[PDB]
């Protein structure tokens, strides 16, 4: 019942430092301030958490392990309590995103620490009496069509199989005909992700030869089989849990780069999904404030396939990867203005009527 | 040039089509043969918005008639104005639906739909530009619901940037003309709110009361009700068809009237409706029409809006008039009746004017509203629905043609979620 | 010679042009077929005044104006109305679809593919002038065409031509009245862009003209033409300094130099004092004092904004007819002597006067009346911020729920643009609040 928004301001690249563009993103500790190079207007931003990675010697450094121990481990702890969990990710191409979720071989990200602590606590908590099972699915969303990233298509060309969403009455919604493979060791997970990302939809526009035009969901599902009756072998209460980590595409604005084609039709749906997702997050944050409010989930696909993982006794989180430079300032604020959606205590009024607590 | 296609399904849509063309032909000056007998040159400048052309200036229409039983078609063809429609468009089959939604969406309708698509692509590609399509069906039977919704889905999957505007005769509270109305209507609403840009709900009991109280008729047959529906269809799209002072289009209505994509179910209405012996004792002016429009016993929605709040309003006027009276009277509506409107939008009203009125009236007006009250319809159907699903009354006629008990639940949950979505913007909450 | 290119965008601009060119062709003795019986009678003279018209060899004249709507319901009236033989046939019915009242259709999906023709035709108009340039863009807020296409055209003309005065005789939304409910968003996103490329954009509001036409003209059931002829008289009173002769001339540059102190506050108001009918045309002296006291009088301003809530940063005054400048000096002395007409500490001069020699004309079938002198005032204040504030309130009440945005991203826009425009709009509201402060050592 939370949003737990967060940012991450990367350090300069090598090309940027040789070209020597300006630093503009600063920090007043936790609160952030940014200063347009025209000396004209300053913009302020507050979040529940702020990660700084620009220069090492500054206190409050935000390493990869800091990211894990501050964001991810609570999701795992609440998964073990029998609830579900979701995590988001936002960033335009170049804002240091894939280095954050996946990481590198010598510099891990968030995914591997998550999965390895998963296996560790499995091998710890597990007994001869109790067990743990774990399955995976990994799919994508392109023009609001669902596609499965965990398969190889025929020798034909673009004959991608579009699947269908269906609402179960009890277990909640799901996708029809989705591969649900089994895993026990990280060597399987890396293999599956490598089959995945190479099938994801990518194109070349004015920003880079390699960008992302589709959302990508990575779902794990876990089962506690602590079901052992005293009289004999009989099962009482399995517990299912749904862990979810999604990489979202950027909200490219169609002005500097004329799209004139299918790329426009992708961008528009991508924009729509992001707007609806922010709208949902604001409503859930308000619901956490004790105020009953509607939670529009059927207005998009990525939410309708993730209803039960962002409501009730669930837990959520967001992370926003932005850039420090001035040559990527216009795409930078758009991220931060997209991640202001906590609105915890900002000028709430007060009216109350409560009496007759007596004879 | 803007161009529209009229799809026309069921035993209700085809009679409506006969009347609709019997009205638009008289507004554009066409005879049952095809020829032109008009009086003004404005009357064919934009005839292509609904019609096509021919060899000897016969001005043939654009119409696609998608029944499954030939009865309505064979009643239309041997009729007053059923001699012009392109006989390659009298599409039909056999083995009618039988007031079953499964026999129009899954098994039989698929053995006819591809022909209809081949006709639609023909009637589209021969247009210079396109603005949208139309579809008149009922909800309560098989053909108009199933076949119409399948066509909606496939057409929107083909041409999604264009508009799809559906005029639907939804069921009534008291006297149903079918026993399986809730099931069909609910399974259709599961496929209309997702795949449509604007739907204008219509009911017959409201039309009966509008024909009894206002017009003081004694023997109202369906001709008079379809006459009203045609009068609405016609004044919804004058802005594309004739000049004006503040023109409009269907996209403007579908934009301004639809804050969020789901809540596009609208209450229609027409003015000046008066008795045949009582037009002596009235003044054809703007405020009287504005009074008659927002009145509840003139709306075709079977639903007093005074039970709820107005979200957004579209009033299309016709006649040589003044815009100051329009703006002032709409202001006084926005002001004197604030509790019937929404506050997080300041301006819950827009306008549109054509300076070329109908054939025999100085002025006229048409009304479209997006309210919270229309949930009372859906809230009824669901209460009608589940009582039958909880005991599975008429289920097997729907499972014997390729279904399960899950899709019904999907439709019910979607409709109930929409009810809650409408309720979210109704209760008078103060910050 | 001098020249002023007049552009019209949308329904508002096209109808305003239908009125403005009626008035213009009435002033220069022109006939609706382009010809002139006057030169047939004379055989010479510059009466075919070429600040707006262009000559040919057949005694014919063409206006130096194009108009476009992306909505062919309008232009076909001109092509089959009274004024089809006059205009060049190059009027852009490219309106295969309407702009749907969303900035995104006017600015990207249908804005693109219709502007290169407009640029080519503007270039063909400009290469036929060896002199001044000024783009008088008659456009509108609220709508998608007058917002989008306007913002794109001024943006491109900032590049292709640069140092040339670009003006706009806009139509500002009323705070209560309107005819559209996605109206404010378009206005904000228009201001955010055209705060840079423009030089001075005038403003009117139809609620004010309604009140002005019932209170003074005494007509209670008006159309839009009876509102537009007043704006046409405003435009004529402006441009007569270039068309006709007089004692003090005020070209297009002088407005942008004498009323635009800071660049980001180039948003003045306008008014026209004698709006009396033939009945009230008698019983009244119509001197310069009555006018100059009436131009600063609320309920005769063309925008609903009490100036007394703020101060007057600058003021231009453009007269027509039998005027003795002495009376103007006396009038301005009187206006300065009063105390309910404030002024900034940093502008004691304040006024820019311009005097012509011709009176106005009288359109037949009109409501205004034959008079011996007429006036226009163009004021730059600190008051209309309040009006903008109302817009920047309404936006918020609509934006906090992301209403009417799916129709905007559905044609290629981003959410952030709304936030960027609102943030930019806040930077202006402080400027109008900053200059009103009186300096202190
Ligand atoms: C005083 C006068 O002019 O005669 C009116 C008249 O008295 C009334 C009764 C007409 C009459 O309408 C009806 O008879 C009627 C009765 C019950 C239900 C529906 C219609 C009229 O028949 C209807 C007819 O109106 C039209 O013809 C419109 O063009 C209408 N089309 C048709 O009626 C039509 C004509 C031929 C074939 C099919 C239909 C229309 C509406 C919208 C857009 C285009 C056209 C007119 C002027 C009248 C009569 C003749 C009495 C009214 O018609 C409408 C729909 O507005 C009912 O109230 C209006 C105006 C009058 O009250
Ligand atoms: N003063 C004046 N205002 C007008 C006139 N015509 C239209 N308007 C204003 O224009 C506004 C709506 O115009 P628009 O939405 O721009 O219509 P349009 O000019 O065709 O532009 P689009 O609809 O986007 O294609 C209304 O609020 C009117 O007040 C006119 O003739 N005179
Ligand atoms: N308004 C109106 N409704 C009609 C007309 N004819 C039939 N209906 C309605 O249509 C419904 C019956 O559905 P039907 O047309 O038989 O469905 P179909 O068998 O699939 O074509 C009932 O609710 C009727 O009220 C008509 O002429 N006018
Ligand atoms: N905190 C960090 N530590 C080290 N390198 C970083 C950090 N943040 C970003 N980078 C660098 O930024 C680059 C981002 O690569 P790229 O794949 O373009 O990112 P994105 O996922 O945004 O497309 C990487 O080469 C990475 O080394
Ligand atoms: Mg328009």
């Amino acid at each position: 019942s939370q949003v737990t928004v967060a940012v991450r301001v990367r350090p300069f690249s090598k090309r940027e430092k040789t070209e020597k563009a300006s630093q503009v993103v600063f920090t007043n500790g936790e609160e952030i301030t940014v200063e347009h190079p025209d000396m004209k207007q300053v913009y302020s931003f507050i979040y529940d958490v702020s990660f700084w990675s620009f220069d090492e010697c500054h206190p409050g450094y935000a390493s990869q392990t800091t990211v894990y121990e501050t964001l991810a481990a609570p999701l795992l702890d609440r998964a073990f309590e029998g609830y579900n969990t979701c995590l988001f990710a936002y960033g335009q191409t170049g804002s240091g995103k894939s280095y954050t979720m996946m990481g590198l071989n010598e510099e891990p990200g968030i995914i591997p620490r998550f999965c390895e602590d998963l296996f560790a606590q499995i091998a710890k908590k597990q007994t001869s009496e109790v067990s743990y099972h774990l399955e995976m699915s990994f799919f994508e969303v392109y023009n609001e069509k669902i596609h499965d990233l965990l398969v190889c298509k025929g020798e034909n060309g673009q004959r991608k199989q579009p699947l269908r969403a269906r609402e179960h009455p009890v277990s909640g919604p799901y996708v029809e005909g989705l591969s649900m493979n089994v895993v026990s060791s990280y060597s399987d997970i890396q293999s599956w992700l490598e089959l995945g990302n190479k099938q994801r939809a990518t194109a070349a526009t004015g920003m880079n030869d390699k960008s992302s035009r589709s959302h990508s969901v990575f779902t794990l599902v876990m089962t506690q089989t602590k079901t052992e009756v005293v009289e004999g072998e009989e099962h009482d209460h399995r517990i299912t849990s749904r862990i979810n980590l999604v990489d979202l595409a950027g909200s490219e604005r169609c002005s500097t780069a004329h799209s004139s084609g299918q790329r426009l039709k992708e961008g528009v749906s991508i924009n729509k999904s992001l707007l609806t997702l922010g709208k949902v997050i604001s409503a859930l944050s308000e619901q956490a404030n004790g105020k009953r409010v509607f939670i529009p989930y059927r207005e998009s696909t990525l939410t309708w396939l993730l209803k039960e993982s962002l409501g009730g006794n669930s837990k959520t989180a967001m992370i926003a990867t932005v850039s420090p430079a001035a040559s990527n300032i216009e795409e930078t604020l758009s991220t931060l203005r997209y991640a202001t959606q906590a609105r915890l205590i900002v000028n709430i009024a007060k009216v109350n009527e409560d009496m007759n607590a007596k004879l | 040039m803007r161009e529209i296609v009229h799809i026309q399904a069921g035993q209700c849509g085809n009679q409506i089509g006969a009347k609709f063309w019997e009205v638009i032909s008289d507004e554009h000056g066409i005879d049952p043969t095809g020829s032109y007998h008009g009086d003004s040159d404005l009357q064919l400048e934009r005839i292509n918005v609904y019609y096509n052309e021919a060899t000897g200036n016969k001005y043939v229409p654009r119409a696609i008639l998608v029944d499954l039983e030939p009865g309505t078609m064979d009643s239309v063809r041997s009729g007053p104005f059923g001699q012009i429609f392109r006989p390659d468009n009298f599409v039909f089959g056999q083995s009618g639906a039988g007031n079953n939604w499964a026999k129009g969406h899954y098994t039989e309708g698929a053995e006819l739909v591809d022909s209809v698509l081949d006709v639609v692509r023909k009637e589209s590609e021969s247009c210079d530009c396109l603005q949208g399509f139309q579809l008149t069906h009922s909800l309560g039977g098989g053909t108009g619901s199933g076949m119409g919704t399948l066509l909606i889905s496939k057409i929107r999957e083909e041409y999604p940037d264009r508009i799809m505007n559906t005029f639907s005769v939804m069921p009534s509270p008291k006297v149903s003309d079918t026993v399986v109305e809730p099931y069909n209507a609910t399974l259709s609403v599961h496929q209309l709110v997702e795949n449509t840009d604007e739907t204008y709900c219509i009911d017959n009991e409201a039309l009966y009361d509008i024909c009894f109280r206002t017009l003081k008729l004694t023997t109202p047959t369906y001709g008079d009700l379809n006459h009203l529906v045609s009068a609405t269809m016609s004044g919804v799209t004058t802005c594309l068809r004739f000049p004006g002072q503040l023109n409009a289009d269907l996209r403007k209505l579908a934009v301004n009237m639809v804050p969020f994509p789901r809540l596009h179910f609208f209450m229609p209405g027409f003015a000046p409706l008066t008795s045949r012996g009582s037009q002596q004792y009235r003044a054809l002016t703007v405020p009287e029409l504005t009074q008659q429009m927002f009145d509840s016993k003139n709306m075709m929605a079977a639903c007093d809006p005074r039970h709820g709040r107005y979200l957004t309003v579209a009033a299309i006027f016709r006649g040589r008039m003044s815009m100051k009276e329009v703006d002032e009277q709409m202001l006084n509506v926005q002001n004197k009746n604030s509790s019937y409107f929404v506050e997080w939008i300041p301006n819950n009203v827009k306008t549109a004017v054509c300076d070329i009125p109908p054939r025999g009236l100085k002025m006229s007006a048409t009304f479209i509203g997006n309210s919270t009250a229309i949930q009372e319809l859906f809230k009824r159907i669901s209460e009608q629905f589940t009582a039958m699903f909880r005991r599975k009354a008429f289920l097997h006629w729907y499972t014997g043609e390729g279904m399960d008990e899950m899709e019904f639940t999907e439709a019910e949950s979607n409709m109930n979620d929409l009810v809650s979505e409408y309720q979210q913007y109704q209760d008078a909450t103060a910050d | 010679m001098r020249e002023c290119i007049s552009i019209h965008v949308g329904q508002a601009g096209v109808q305003i042009g239908n009125a403005c060119w009626e008035l213009y062709c009435l002033e220069h003795g022109i006939q609706p077929d382009g010809q002139m019986p006057s030169d047939k009678t004379i055989g010479g003279g510059d009466d075919s005044f070429n600040t707006f018209f262009s000559e040919t060899g057949a005694g014919k004249h063409v206006p130096r104006a194009v108009f476009v709507d992306l909505e062919p319901t309008v232009i076909d009236e001109v092509r089959t109305g009274t004024y089809r033989q006059l205009f060049h046939p190059e009027q852009l019915i490219t309106g295969k679809e309407d702009a749907a009242n969303n900035y995104a259709r006017g600015h990207y999906t249908i804005g693109k593919e219709i502007i290169d023709l407009v640029l080519d035709r503007i270039r063909k108009l400009a290469d036929q002038c060896t002199g001044l340039q000024g783009f008088l863009v008659f456009h509108s807020f609220g709508g998608g065409t007058g917002s989008g296409f306007t913002s794109l055209l001024m943006e491109r003309l900032s590049v292709d031509y640069g140092k040339k005065s670009k003006l706009e005789f806009s139509i500002y939304p009323a705070p209560q009245v309107s005819t559209a409910v996605v109206e404010p968003y378009n206005s904000i996103l228009t201001t955010h862009t055209t705060l840079e490329h423009s030089d001075c954009a005038f403003m009117v509001d139809n609620e004010a003209i309604y009140d002005i036409c019932r209170r003074n003209l005494d007509i209670e059931r008006p159309t839009y033409t009876n509102l537009n002829r007043l704006i046409s008289q405003i435009v004529s009173s402006i441009t007569a300094s270039l068309r006709f002769d007089g004692a003090l001339n005020v070209d297009l540059t002088e407005f942008q130099t004498n009323l635009v102190p800071y660049p980001r506050i180039h948003f003045p108001l306008a008014t026209y004092a004698p709006v009396i009918s033939a009945e009230k045309a008698y019983h009244e002296q119509l001197s310069v004092a009555e006018i100059t006291n009436a131009c600063f009088e609320p309920a005769n301003q063309m925008v609903k904004c009490d100036p007394r809530h703020g101060k007057y940063m600058a003021c231009c005054l453009l007269y027509r007819g039998d005027v003795v400048p002495k009376d103007v000096n006396a009038a301005i002395a009187t206006i300065k002597t009063k105390r309910s007409i404030q002024f900034v500490d940093w502008c004691p001069t304040g006024f820019k006067v311009g005097i012509n020699y011709q009176p106005p004309t009288v359109v037949p079938g009109g409501d205004l009346a034959k008079v011996q002198r007429a006036v226009c005032m163009l004021s730059n204040t600190t008051a209309i911020a309040e009006a903008w504030a109302r817009l920047d309130h309404k936006f918020d009440l609509m934006y906090a729920k992301r209403a009417f945005v799916h129709w905007y991203v559905g044609e290629g826009m981003e959410e952030g643009e709304f936030s960027e425009a609102r943030e930019d709009m806040a930077a202006l509201e402080k400027d109008y609040e900053e200059v009103g402060v009186d300096s202190v050592e």
